[PDB]
């Protein structure tokens, strides 16, 4: 996009720069956030990787949630050593995506629905 | 299985209790903003109990509920306390449900997989606000008879069927004993449809769980909920308490319009007309219009966008710690929406008249606006990545 | 649309073939980089398209045992171009079928639909064979689908006794597994099946064959898609030896109790396969000699009722299950035996009574003429009849041109058939019984006498 | 598609009116 | 700062995985020239040729096919007869089956071994099967010694004779036979879906017959039989291969004679007792069996009926799904699609069985007994849907399917004569493949629709089920699910 750039715009570098800062200080990644209960296609994403990528992600987030509740946050080695938006689950989706879509224009059934709550 | 007993907490007797209770699994981080609900419960437990035993000594009737009322606070071992914990929990009940929708808002709990809770909850407002309004009257004062009046009355602005709804909602021509006799009993029977909608709205929230100040996957560290959020509930309690005993010892009238101490006068009118302090943010968007059709009919867009939030899917990141501008923007919808309560008291004049039609614009570009963060930002990983 | 014994007004009727119709010949073409195209004409409106690659079974080292299964198991999955959904919809798209198969010397895939179809199924199986990608979920799927039948694949011995002798009586690349292993299970992932793959599907090995496509739609279609396949020289192939053997599994204890029967079998060689023209129809015919036959059919009596095995074993034995005879022809080598299931106390019975008929068959001067007459006969009827679907017509170009070079055509041999008597069957069965046995048992075998005692009997 | 939906969505939308004009009986309309 | 995106372990797995992601971007036009995956309707005018099918009665009565081709070295001849199971009295139910088993054992001028070793000599063989309203005898042999074939032929079906010992070895043959009829239960399933769909008609009865009867079954009931049935005008003469019309019509009108001239036609026999579809079901419970069968069946058209077309457009449009097959989850119908995705079945196999007035129509699923009603749920939506919202693609590709199914069955010899035999006594004549393209393109969505009202809306069903079904919806349920509640 012409202004979402970093390269081009300064208000989206001082946004990159808020969201990294933000990240860093729990020590997780942009891709960390997204939901398996949300989206439902992000569990295929998840599913299809390799293991190893999956167990980092897992404890991540409990490195995370017990930062959080003990109200403090990582020093400021494992601070500088840290690295989000190094993504890991962008292409996956995009091709789960483009699947669910070609499936859908040639009839065909879905794979997987979400449920009545 | 278990071919031989080994605990009373597991048992078929005490297993829905043990499961929903005791041994339920919650997120380790959530904060003190997630006590407002068991604080909820608890106030409406109150209101029941209290509403309960003041009605063995009220008598719906024109020529005697004033002086009933009287009665109780004055004749009645005390009597005045059940009054004074009524008319004040009435108001707390309302703050606490406040609280809790603000909180709903900023973490983003509307979103999959939880927004039958959010319309649940929707309902629950619904309900309250009727029960609340329904019940100012019986005491039978100047500001019941008034507000009575005007707000039944803003009914005929429908087309045809108009004044035929009026009239028969009113039971007859004015606002008399019918009307009163009426209210009462609808008083007496809403808040235990509030009771059934409140369980229904918990059991509709435990089939996924809870979110946490985070917004992420919570289920690799987890803790019971006794006794770890049962002690942090007491603390919640018992400040609430000290709030609530203060209100009721030290300063019962503060949150009352003084006029409600003179009996019902049909023919002279007050010279300024309100209603209770938590419905003034409707009733600033109801006068902002001079119009009565579009008056009315700019309740439901309130309505309708409270409770078509949930449906937009494109956002991603719930928690409003890594939104720095959905941040920004809820708190400027904050103080927009205290500057309608503000001016939901004032007279219909200048400079009140730009002011009561500005909040209404932005109370409704908030609802319109968070979409377009929703797309503009799906896109971007690809953008800042490393 | 009137009932369907009135013809519809307004159809339009094409032009009668005439009753006799000229045959057509097998046109062979190469390209520079050695693939061989093949074509035939046939007057049935379906045209049947292969394709076979020189790959196989015996060309995997100790790393990738078992990979030709999951070979066969990925056939038509996604590829470089089109997605899995888009393979199977467009199959169905134009009514076709498609399928694959592996043995131990070379691969097959297959697919056939009406003749109008021709370019789209040339295309589809060239993409589908040369640019493939091997995705982890989907392998994953198949190798699930695979341990699951392993647990349960059991249920057929006779190939699990022709795995059996494979294994005992070969040493070379010949005793490799062709159904795979848990153990190479455990290693196989994507990576193992790309290189494999990019290894031994060279362009050399590879032939398409048309049942009923005329030449130069096929080569015209074929040639901008297979011109591409770099250039490299066919690496020798592997070394096998015949040696003697034995092996041994009694049956399950979970099989014991219900009267579980045995099973055992025999085997020699000869040492030149189908390059021993001659000699190779010669073992045939005396396949269909001793024939054989289990005893719980009810097909119509033309089927092999006659065959010496069945007439001097069934008819007075009845003890017996089911006697048979077998032969596998590889390239360069060859395999002949017998194996029977019977009852689990009457084994070293049948053993001699296998010995008596084998020993019978050998010498000369027992076998009737009339007999050689009737096998002559058979086997010729069967393989004219056998040459009559357009599938097995495809198969048999595809694999003769991989082989020799050429379709050496039906009157060759015929003509070999013609050339049976009884001195050449006498000379052949002393070749074969001039070799170590082989012995392979499973079923009740702690009654069955041990390689000593059968080898005994015969000569070295 | 559509067609055969659309005509259902009248015919129920023409079965609801008529259970309307079942419940009010009004001849001032 | 941070560590080299290749320092850690999971970074490089992420990276291949990625680096597999961009290889498989971007495609090649070029292997993507003449192939879609969306069906479409195309003529095949200039293919279908073939040779032609001779048909010359004769002043007997006796029709006479052949579809001459002469390059080919081999040739087939049989005699279907336009008899079978159906018209038996019940108290001599399998005399067919016994009948066709003795056939082969008598013909006085040559014994049977005679028999077997004339056929094994010339090195070809001849068969015989039954069903329940035809029954055939043909021989597979070379090209040069068709005239022999032809005079055994002639001899075993006019001078059999029948003796006493050979009766009752055949009968213990049978008995085992029967005995061995009941491992496999797809048949009895079907004998059992065929004895209550139509019960108290000659359809009810089974070929093989009681074991009550095939004990009492001597000489007299065969000879009775074979001078009833077996008649001059209810027998066919077919031949395929390197035959020639003119001499095979001459040794016909040579050879086959002494054939009981009786004024009795199949169609005057089935005029009177018809078949009657009533509706009901039979639950067999074992519950010791680890995996349960069920069929599930409306009624269906006849052999003239001209709706069969669209009836056989519909079971292709209703496929079959395995578990040991290519497409799993991609498979074109809707319901093959929601088996392979959720896993609730073994197989399945929508049938589609016609008769002379008339037929039936079914799906016959197989799976574990704890994902029976969810199959049950998806089979009926499925089946209802039909009537209710077909679609354009899904014809499109049925009639691709149904012409190509048709087409590539038909190969060899023997198939091109049963086809002859059949059509000869089905029709009456043999349809062209032109007419029949004709036919089954002009089935569109409104047809499917109009044939799927008539026969599938809200009409009665017969159900059969095997095993532990214990968890099988009841009758009502199944003949409630017949419509739609919505629409
Ligand atoms: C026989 C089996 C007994 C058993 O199972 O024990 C379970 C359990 C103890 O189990 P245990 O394992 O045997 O004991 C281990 C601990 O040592 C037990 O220690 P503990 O920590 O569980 O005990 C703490 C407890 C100690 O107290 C007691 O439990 C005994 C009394 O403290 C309280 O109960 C506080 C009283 C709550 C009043 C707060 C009211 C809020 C505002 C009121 C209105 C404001 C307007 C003015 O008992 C409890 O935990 C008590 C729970 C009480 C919560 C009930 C909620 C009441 C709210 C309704 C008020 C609504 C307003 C009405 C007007
Ligand atoms: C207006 C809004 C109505 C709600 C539904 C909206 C709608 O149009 O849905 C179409 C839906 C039709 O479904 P359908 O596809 O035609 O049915 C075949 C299904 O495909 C078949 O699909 P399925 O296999 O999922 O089953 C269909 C399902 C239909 O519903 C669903 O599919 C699920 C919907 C959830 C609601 C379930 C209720 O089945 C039922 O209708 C079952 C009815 C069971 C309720 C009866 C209560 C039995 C209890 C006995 C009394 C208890 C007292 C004893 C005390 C205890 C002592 C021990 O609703 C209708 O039937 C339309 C007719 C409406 C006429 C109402 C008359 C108005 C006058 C007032
Ligand atoms: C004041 C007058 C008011 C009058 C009514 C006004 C209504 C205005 C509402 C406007 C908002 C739009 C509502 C649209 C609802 C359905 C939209 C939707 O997305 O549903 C689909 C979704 C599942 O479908 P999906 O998987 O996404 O699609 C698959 C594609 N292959 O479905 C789901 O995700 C399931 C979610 C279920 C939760 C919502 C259930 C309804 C809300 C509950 C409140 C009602 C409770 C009332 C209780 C008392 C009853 C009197
Ligand atoms: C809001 C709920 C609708 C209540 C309502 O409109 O009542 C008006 C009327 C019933 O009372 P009404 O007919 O006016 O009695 C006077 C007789 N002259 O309405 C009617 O006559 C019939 C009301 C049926 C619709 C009720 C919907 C709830
Ligand atoms: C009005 C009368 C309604 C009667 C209420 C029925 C009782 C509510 C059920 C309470 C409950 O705990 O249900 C949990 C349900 C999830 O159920 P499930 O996923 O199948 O697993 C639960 C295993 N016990 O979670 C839920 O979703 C509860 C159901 C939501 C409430 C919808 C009620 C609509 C009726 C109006
Ligand atoms: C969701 C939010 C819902 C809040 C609902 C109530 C909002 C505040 C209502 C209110 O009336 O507060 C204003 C209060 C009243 O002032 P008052 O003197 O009674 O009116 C003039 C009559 N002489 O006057 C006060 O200043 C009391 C302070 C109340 C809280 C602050 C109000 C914010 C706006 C004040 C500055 C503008
Ligand atoms: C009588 C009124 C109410 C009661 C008794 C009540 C009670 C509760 C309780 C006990 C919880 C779970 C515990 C907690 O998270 O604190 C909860 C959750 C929730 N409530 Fe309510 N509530 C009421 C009103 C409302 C209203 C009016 C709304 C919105 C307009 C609402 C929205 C929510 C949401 C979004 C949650 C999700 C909690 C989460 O995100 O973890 N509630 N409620
Ligand atoms: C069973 C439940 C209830 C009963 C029996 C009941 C009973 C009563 C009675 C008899 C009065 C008149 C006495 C007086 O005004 O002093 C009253 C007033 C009132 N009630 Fe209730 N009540 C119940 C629940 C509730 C609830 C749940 C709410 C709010 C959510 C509520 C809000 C009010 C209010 C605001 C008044 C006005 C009193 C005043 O301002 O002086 N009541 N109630
Ligand atoms: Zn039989």
């Amino acid at each position: 996009q012409s202004f979402i750039d970093p390269k081009k715009n300064w208000f989206a570098a001082q946004h990159m720069k808020a969201i990294s800062k933000r990240l860093r200080r729990f020590g997780l990644r942009y891709d960390d956030l997204y939901d398996p209960y949300y989206d439902l296609d992000v569990k295929e994403a998840l599913n299809r990787l390799p293991k190893e990528v999956v167990d980092a992600r897992h404890q991540r987030l409990k490195r995370a949630m017990d930062l959080s509740m003990k109200h403090e946050y990582l020093p400021e080695d494992l601070q500088a050593m840290q690295t989000p938006f190094r993504g890991y689950l962008q292409e996956m989706l995009a091709l789960v995506k483009r699947e669910k879509a070609e499936r859908e224009s040639l009839g065909g059934l879905p794979l997987y629905q979400r449920t009545i709550p | 299985m278990r071919n031989q007993r080994f605990s009373l907490l597991k048992q078929p007797i005490s297993s829905t209790l043990n499961q929903h209770l005791i041994d339920y699994p919650t997120p380790s981080n959530l904060s003190y903003w997630w006590g407002f609900g068991s604080l909820a419960g608890i106030c409406l437990v109150i209101q029941i109990v209290t509403g309960v035993f003041l009605a063995m000594h009220y008598t719906p009737h024109v020529d005697l509920a004033f002086n009933s009322v009287e009665h109780v606070m004055r004749d009645v071992e005390g009597g005045w306390l059940l009054r004074y914990m009524h008319a004040n929990g009435a108001s707390m009940f309302l703050i606490v449900v406040h609280l809790h929708i603000f909180r709903g808002l900023y973490h983003a709990s509307y979103s999959s997989p939880r927004e039958f809770v959010r319309c649940l909850g929707v309902v629950i407002f619904l309900l309250m606000i009727v029960t609340a309004f329904t019940g100012y009257v019986p005491p039978w004062g100047q500001m019941s008879f008034w507000g009575a009046t005007v707000i039944t009355s803003l009914a005929s602005a429908i087309p045809v069927v108009g004044d035929t709804i009026v009239t028969w909602l009113w039971g007859g021509f004015s606002v008399d004993n019918a009307t009163l006799n009426r209210f009462f009993s609808l008083h007496h029977l809403l808040p235990f449809i509030l009771v059934g909608a409140s369980l229904l709205h918990l059991a509709a929230l435990h089939q996924y769980g809870s979110n946490n100040p985070l917004g992420v996957h919570s289920e690799m560290d987890q803790i019971s909920f006794y006794p770890y959020f049962y002690v942090k509930d007491l603390v919640g309690w018992v400040a609430f308490a000290i709030f609530f005993s203060i209100w009721i010892f030290y300063a019962p009238n503060v949150l009352g319009h003084p006029d409600n101490y003179i009996p019902a006068n049909p023919m002279p009118t007050p010279p300024h007309i309100v209603p209770e302090w938590y419905f003034l943010p409707i009733h600033a968007i109801l006068r902002s219009i001079p119009d009565k059709s579009g008056g009315v009919a700019a309740i439901a867009p309130v309505f309708i966008c409270l409770l078509a939030l949930p449906f937009f899917k494109s956002m991603y990141v719930r928690s409003s710690s890594f939104r720095p501008i959905h941040q920004g923007i809820f708190w400027l919808l904050l103080a927009d929406r205290l500057l309608l309560g503000w001016i939901g008291c004032q007279p219909v004049e200048a400079p009140f008249v730009t002011i009561g039609q500005i909040p209404p614009l932005v109370f409704f570009l908030f609802f319109a606006i968070t979409p377009i963060p929703g797309r503009v930002g799906r896109g971007i990983p690809n953008s800042y990545t490393d | 649309a009137p009932p369907l014994d009135f013809p519809l007004p307004g159809v339009t009727l094409p032009s009668p073939l005439p009753d006799h119709v000229a045959p057509g010949k097998t046109i062979v073409t190469t390209l520079p980089n050695g693939i061989k195209l093949a074509s035939e004409t046939s007057a049935g409106p379906a045209a049947s398209i292969g394709l076979y690659v020189d790959c196989g079974s015996i060309y995997e080292t100790p790393l990738t045992f078992g990979a030709t299964h999951l070979l066969e198991r990925m056939a038509f999955k996604s590829t470089r171009n089109r997605t899995h959904f888009r393979v199977v919809r467009e199959v169905e798209a134009i009514g076709g079928n498609v399928q694959a198969s592996a043995s131990r010397e070379q691969m097959g895939y297959t697919f056939d639909a009406l003749k109008t179809h021709v370019p789209e199924m040339v295309e589809l199986l060239v993409d589908c064979v040369r640019n493939p990608v091997f995705l982890d979920w989907e392998v994953n799927e198949q190798l699930l689908k695979v341990k699951a039948e392993v647990g349960e694949a059991s249920k057929n011995p006779q190939d699990l006794l022709l795995e059996a002798i494979h294994s005992a009586g070969y040493s070379g690349a010949l005793a490799n597994p062709l159904l795979a292993s848990e153990s190479a299970l455990n290693g196989l992932n994507g990576s193992i099946l790309e290189e494999f793959v990019a290894e031994n599907y060279t362009a050399p090995r590879i032939v398409l064959a048309a049942s009923g496509v005329e030449h130069e739609e096929l080569l015209s279609i074929a040639e901008p898609l297979l011109s591409d396949l770099p250039n490299v020289p066919r690496p020798e192939e592997p070394k096998s030896v015949y040696t003697g053997g034995d092996y041994r599994c009694h049956t399950e204890s979970g099989h014991i109790l219900n009267g579980q029967r045995t099973h055992f079998a025999l085997a020699f060689e000869l040492p030149g396969g189908w390059h021993k023209l001659k000699d190779a129809m010669v073992l045939t015919v005396l396949q269909m000699l001793l024939g054989g036959g289990g005893s719980f059919s009810a097909g119509g009596p033309g089927k092999g009722m006659y065959s010496r095995l069945y007439l001097r074993v069934l008819n007075e034995y009845p003890q017996f299950h089911s006697i048979s005879a077998f032969n596998n022809i590889y390239n360069n080598t060859g395999i002949f035996g017998i194996q029977v299931t019977t009852g689990s106390d009457f084994v070293s019975k049948a053993i001699d009574i296998t010995v008596n008929e084998l020993l019978a068959v050998a010498t000369s001067g027992q076998v009737d003429q009339v007999q050689l007459d009737r096998a002559k006969q058979a086997t010729k009827s069967a393989i004219l009849m056998n040459l009559e679907s357009r599938m097995v017509v495809s198969e048999d170009i595809g694999r003769q041109v991989l082989t020799y070079g050429e379709r050496k055509p039906v009157e060759d041999f015929l003509k070999a058939v013609d050339e049976v008597t009884l001195k050449d069957i006498a000379s052949i069965s002393q070749k074969l019984i001039s070799s170590p046995l082989t012995m392979a048992s499973y079923g009740d075998v702690i009654y069955v006498p041990n390689y000593e005692s059968v080898s005994s009997k015969f000569r070295s | 598609i559509q067609p055969t939906d659309v005509k259902a969505a009248a015919m129920w939308g023409v079965a609801a009116a008529t259970g309307g004009l079942y419940l009010i009986q009004p001849w001032g309309w | 700062s941070p560590p080299p995106p290749n320092a850690m372990v999971y970074d490089r797995l992420a990276e291949a995985v990625k680096a597999k992601l961009r290889q498989l971007e971007n495609p090649d036009p070029r292997f993507l020239k003449y192939g879609s995956p969306r069906p479409t309707l195309t003529d095949h005018t200039r293919i279908l040729a073939a040779p032609e099918t001779r048909v010359t009665t004769l002043p007997n009565g006796l029709r006479v096919a052949t579809e001459s081709s002469l390059a080919a070295r081999t040739a087939t001849v049989g005699v279907w007869i336009d008899a079978g199971s159906r018209f038996e009295t019940e108290e001599s139910n399998g005399t067919a089956h016994f009948l066709e088993h003795m056939i082969f054992k008598g013909t006085e001028k040559r014994n049977a071994r005679e028999l077997e070793e004339e056929i094994e000599n010339m090195g070809g063989h001849l068969n015989a099967y039954t069903s329940r309203e035809q029954t055939t005898y043909y021989a597979k042999v070379a090209d040069k010694d068709v005239p022999k074939a032809l005079d055994i032929l002639a001899d075993i079906l006019q001078n059999s004779r029948f003796d006493e010992n050979r009766i009752s070895r055949e009968r213990d043959v049978i008995l085992r036979e029967m005995e061995e009829v009941e491992g496999q239960t797809e048949e009895v399933i079907f004998d059992h879906l065929h004895a209550t769909a139509f019960q108290y008609t000659p359809l009810g009865r089974t070929i093989l017959g009681p074991a009550q009867n095939i004990k009492t079954i001597t000489k007299d009931h065969l000879q009775n039989y074979i001078q009833t049935h077996y008649t001059a005008p209810r027998m066919v003469i077919a031949a395929s291969g390197a035959v020639k019309h003119e001499d095979i019509v001459e040794q016909v009108k040579k050879l086959f004679t002494k054939l009981s001239t009786d004024p009795t036609t199949a169609s005057q026999l089935v005029a009177k007792e018809p078949a009657i579809f009533t509706g009901s079901e039979v639950r067999m419970l074992d519950d010791e069996i680890p995996l349960a069968q069920f069929a599930v069946a409306f009624e269906g058209a006849s052999w003239k009926d001209p709706d069969s077309i669209a009836l056989m457009v519909m079971q292709a449009m209703l496929g079959s799904w395995n578990k040991t097959a290519g497409g799993g989850k991609h498979m074109g119908s809707e319901l093959a699609q929601r088996v392979g995705i959720n896993e609730v079945a073994e197989s399945m196999m929508a049938f589609n069985t016609n008769y002379k007035d008339t037929g039936l129509f079914g799906v016959y699923a197989v799976a574990k007994p704890d994902c029976l009603d969810d199959l049950s749920y998806a089979i009926m939506y499925e089946t209802t849907k039909l009537a209710y919202r077909v679609s354009d693609d899904d014809v499109t590709r049925a009639r691709n399917q149904l012409k190509s199914s048709l087409l590539l069955y038909i190969d060899g010899t023997s198939p091109v004569a049963e086809d002859i035999g059949r059509q000869l006594l089905t029709y009456g004549r043999r349809i062209p493949f032109a007419e029949l393209f004709a036919r089954i393109d002009a089935v569109d969505a409104s047809t499917i629709k109009r044939v799927a009202n008539r026969f599938i809306y809200d009409k009665d069903i017969a159900i059969a089920a095997m095993g532990p079904i214990q968890r099988l919806p009841d009758y009502n349920w199944f003949r409630r699910r017949t419509y739609w509640n919505r629409y």
